[PDB]
């Protein structure tokens, strides 16, 4: 086994276990009892002070350990196929079981210590740590690196067309073949792997679209002007001078105001300026990727990925999944997973999220709907009224798709 | 007898060394007692006479016959950290109803487990002399008072109860400190036999269990609770009658009163808390007001009530109902069968800078939900004093992600509703007030006013004000002077916040005033435009 180390001066994770539902606890006990038998994990004592949270997801239950903290504290290791985002179609594959075969440095195991909580604190938790490479750990894909090339070299070489990228436990397979032929090449790989539905191009960036009024009212201009003013932070060429001149006086909020020809042009120049994303925005590896989400309501969500304020790398909209209506929390996690997934596909790293949800609310229920082998970073924020109003103006399909 | 269980490898914190604390001098009377006590422990195999090669040492003391007391604060300061010795304590409402439950005190079991031989050196302590070399020892077992003893003991007890548990899945054993609570639905004779099987089993591992003189029997005192076979109650609460109360006495009192409001309905401490204003010392005597005497009086009557709950029945529904006692105050009870509460509670008035009742409601839900997942491993069916339509209208159009688990409506007033709803669009035929506020943030002298489209206008000169307050006052005036339908235009960034949140309570007196005004109108539309 290769000796893995924590980053200099970094101590092990000592994250507390969040309470779980009985259903979920029983599951983990079963899963862990079996793993124990297979010598994948071993119970530990109190002398091991470290801890990483764990939980269960989805049919049967799957175990998911939140190594986010251990990953940060884990040493770094020694490419992203920019051709992945271009392929007509990509399929995600869970290659986590791969690591269970590789053993883990014994000196590093103590850090993988996790706990299965007990209902009503009637008994102490059940502490375990890993013997083999764990799923969700930064080091696992890293160590098992050489072994993943070997099993992939043939398939790749055979199909030098298809692009394959690996992130944590997932394997992203990018191709251009038609559906059937794609799924076919996938199963071909599966099989190959069994012995040991995204569309990147279709993701067009949407432009803001200023309202088109038959006749404008004082209010319509006030709102339109507020949005533009704000939006001037992105497009400096945006002007609201002539518009703000129509706004002189103390007219009824509902009174119709005829537009002068300057206002006409001003709005017209403004519409042109909005026709395309701002010039000069490029991705920077040395910097964190940022994902901000705003709840638009009616099941609609708008997001923006960027590293520098107002210099978006991508922006978008997400509409709740079928049967997610009464659950805001559900819609958001599904949005996070989708935004996080596109991020991986495009940049090969997950972004940190600015979630318009209260810490407690999110932390109480997000795992009930989580489904990825990974977990991004997040912070909770207070959406500025205007930022919401702005991206609510994004353009949408003539009819649909 | 010491336990034949393997030791847990302990180490001193990063880099630091074992303690070398000086032995406080003692009286012949005390040294005498320590010599005897220690001789016993040495005999029992608990401590080992060691030599001078040990540079470490911890101070020993004698208390009241006499009892030895070793001070490991230093050692604990140098001893590695351990697993959080189960910080969460069990709540009676979460214990499953069982035909029989037995308590097994495994106390002196700190002295019953072996100490990592490598670490024993750090535990060295010294018995004085009348002067000459004192008698030196070190521990061979978990020292009482040492940092790792609780965790190592609990870890040990867990290993030990492992086989027995697998062989008796019907039986349930709870581990809490130096105690074992063993319960089952077996026939009382069968239960008793298994208990004895266990004593014998623990005995096998060097864990002496109680004798008939130390054996506890129902009811059981549990963190202020009395656990009876088919229900729990709370140990009577005592309110010290006096004719002279100091600040300290009053706070003390408030403290207990606050704890009792959880279980008991109707507890109040406003007039009593009032007594704490401007206090200069804890010993300061504060005379009780009339209202205060009355309060304290009625509370005593409330505590004289037989408030009880029941145990958990994992086969029946878990229902949780909520009421809005007052603004910001919420009460709840979690039961399975009507009136048979597992537990009840109350949530202190949150003083958020700006929020609304429907929000606070969801926050209460959440706390209860988290609390439930902890106590029962499940989340309750909610019975909320809010109409599904009211919930639907607020949530779907609220800037923040929010949610409530499966719930139903229960019309038990007062209900939680939306105190107002800003119009979606401008109002036609409604005066339009263009409000504005400005102030020298330095001299704090400002002006607030408006100008409606109908020609009505006003301006007020304010001193000792802030710009935020002038702008807010601008709006207040508009609402104040406007009719039941008004359109308000402001370039206030904060108002932008009201439009999004539509709060019905806040920290600002101003905002609160405005809210009253807002609530009162029949139709209000707030519009924001960039300043200048
Ligand atoms: C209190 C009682 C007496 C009898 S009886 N007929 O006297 O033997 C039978 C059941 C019960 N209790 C129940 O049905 C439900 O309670 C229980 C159900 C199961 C178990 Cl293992 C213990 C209890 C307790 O009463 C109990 C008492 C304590 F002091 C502390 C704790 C603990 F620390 F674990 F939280 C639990």
């Amino acid at each position: 086994t290769v000796p893995v180390k924590l980053k200099p001066g970094m101590d092990g994770p000592k994250v507390k276990q969040w309470p779980l539902t009985e259903e979920k606890i029983k599951a983990l006990v079963e899963i862990c009892t079996e793993m124990e038998k297979e010598g994948k994990i071993s119970k530990i004592g109190p002398e091991n002070p470290y801890n990483t949270p764990v939980f269960a997801i989805k049919t049967k239950w799957r175990k998911l350990v939140d190594f986010r903290e251990l990953n940060k504290r884990t040493q770094d290791f020694w490419p992203h196929p920019a051709g992945l985002k271009k392929k007509k179609s990509a399929t995600v594959l869970d290659v986590g079981d791969a690591y269970f075969s590789v053993p883990l440095d014994e000196d590093f195991r103590k850090y993988t210590a996790f706990t299965i909580p007990s209902i009503n604190n009637e008994t102490p938790g059940i502490r375990y740590q890993y013997n083999v490479l764990p799923q969700g750990w930064k080091g696992s894909p890293a160590i098992f690196q050489s072994s993943m090339t070997k099993i992939l070299e043939p398939f790749r070489k055979q199909n030098p067309d298809i692009v394959i990228c690996q992130y944590m436990d997932d394997l992203y397979v990018g191709s251009d073949l038609e559906i059937g032929q794609h799924r076919t090449k996938i199963e071909e790989l599966r099989q190959h792997l069994l012995r040991w539905e995204l569309h990147p191009d279709k993701w067009t960036v949407q432009p803001i679209v200023l309202p088109e009024k038959d006749s404008w009212t004082v209010n319509d201009i006030q709102k339109l002007v507020g949005k533009l003013n704000w939006a001037s932070q992105i497009y400096p060429g945006i002007k609201v001078r002539q518009l703000c001149k129509l706004l002189r006086g103390t007219k009824a909020l509902t009174e119709v105001i005829p537009l002068t020809e300057e206002a006409e042009l001003e709005l017209a120049e403004n519409r042109e300026i909005l026709k395309e994303p701002v010039h000069g925005v490029y991705y920077d590896p040395s910097k964190d990727l940022i994902a901000e989400i705003q709840k638009q309501g009616q099941g609609q969500w708008t997001y923006q990925i960027y590293q520098e304020p107002f210099k978006n790398l991508k922006t978008g909209k997400y509409a709740r999944m079928r049967g997610a209506h009464t659950n805001d929390v559900k819609q958001l996690t599904e949005a996070v997973q989708k935004i996080t997934t596109e991020s991986i596909v495009i940049w090969g790293k997950t972004p940190k999220f600015k979630l318009p949800i209260q810490k407690e609310t999110w932390e109480t229920w997000w795992t009930e709907y989580w489904q990825a082998t990974w977990i991004p970073e997040w912070e909770f924020v207070n959406t500025p009224p205007l930022v919401k109003l702005w991206y609510q103006l994004e353009k949408e399909p003539i009819v649909g798709a | 007898p010491i336990s034949p269980i393997e030791t847990v490898p302990v180490k001193l914190k990063p880099g630091m060394d074992g303690p070398k604390v000086k032995q406080w001098p003692l009286t012949e009377e005390k040294i005498k007692a320590l010599v005897e006590i220690c001789t016993e422990m040495e005999k029992e195999g608990k401590i080992s006479k060691i030599g001078p090669e040990n540079p470490y040492n911890t101070p020993v003391f004698a208390i009241k016959k006499w009892r030895k007391l070793v001070d490991f604060r230093e050692l604990n300061k140098r001893t590695q950290d351990f697993w959080e010795v189960q910080l969460g304590i069990p709540h009676p409402a979460g214990l499953k109803k069982k035909k029989s439950a037995t308590v097994l005190d495994v106390g002196d079991a700190y002295f019953s487990v072996p100490l990592d031989e490598d670490f024993r050196k750090y535990t060295a302590f010294t018995i004085p002399s009348i002067e000459t070399p004192g008698i030196r020892y070190q521990y061979n077992v978990l020292p009482q008072g040492w940092k790792g003893s609780p965790a190592i003991f609990q870890s040990s007890m867990t290993k030990i109860l492992e086989p027995f548990r697998k062989q008796n899945p019907d039986i349930v054993i709870c581990q809490y400190m130096d105690d074992l609570y063993v319960g089952s639905d077996l026939e009382i004779g069968q239960h008793r036999t298994k208990i004895e099987e266990l004593r014998q089993h623990l005995l096998r591992w060097g864990l002496t269990t109680p004798d008939k003189k130390h054996q506890k029997e129902p009811p059981f005192l549990w963190m202020g609770y009395e656990l009876h076979p088919d229900k729990w109650t709370v140990q009577p609460i005592v309110l010290p009658e006096k004719d002279s109360w100091t600040v300290n006495d009053i706070q003390k009192l408030v403290g207990k009163l606050n704890w009792a409001s959880q279980i008991y309905p109707g507890i109040k401490v406003r007039q009593l808390c009032k007594l704490l204003r401007g206090t200069k010392a804890l010993t300061e005597v504060i005379p009780l007001t009339e209202e205060a005497e009355l309060e304290l009086a009625e509370n005593r009557e409330i505590l004289k009530e037989p408030v009880h709950g029941v145990y958990y029945d994992p086969s029946k529904d878990l229902i949780a109902e909520i009421q809005k006692q007052g603004q910001g105050q919420w009460t709840y009870q979690i039961y399975q069968e009507p009136f048979k509460n597992l537990k009840t509670g109350k949530y202190a008035r949150m003083r958020g800078a700006h929020t609304n009742d429907v929000k606070q409601l969801t926050e209460a839900v959440q706390k209860i939900t988290t609390e439930s997942i902890v106590i029962w491993g499940k989340t309750p069916k909610f019975k909320l004093p809010i109409q599904k339509e009211t919930w639907e209208t607020w949530w779907t159009e609220y800037w923040q992600a929010t949610w409530i688990p499966e719930w139903e409506f229960v019309n038990t007033p007062p209900l939680v509703k939306l105190w107002y709803q800003l119009e979606k669009e401008p109002i036609v035929g409604a005066e339009t007030f263009y409000v504005d506020g400005a102030a020298n943030r330095e001299t704090k002298l400002g002006k607030a006013g408006y100008v409606t489209n109908r020609g009505r206008q006003k301006v007020v000169t304010l001193t000792d004000t802030t710009n935020q307050k002038t702008e807010l006052q601008a709006i207040y005036l508009a609402l104040q002077d406007s009719g039941l339908e008004v359109n308000i235009v402001t370039d206030s960034q904060y108002a932008l916040g009201i439009i999004q949140a539509q709060p019905d309570q806040s920290e600002s007196e101003l905002v609160n005033q405005i809210i009253e005004q807002l609530i009162k109108k029949e139709k209000v539309y707030l519009a924001w435009v960039p300043a200048h």
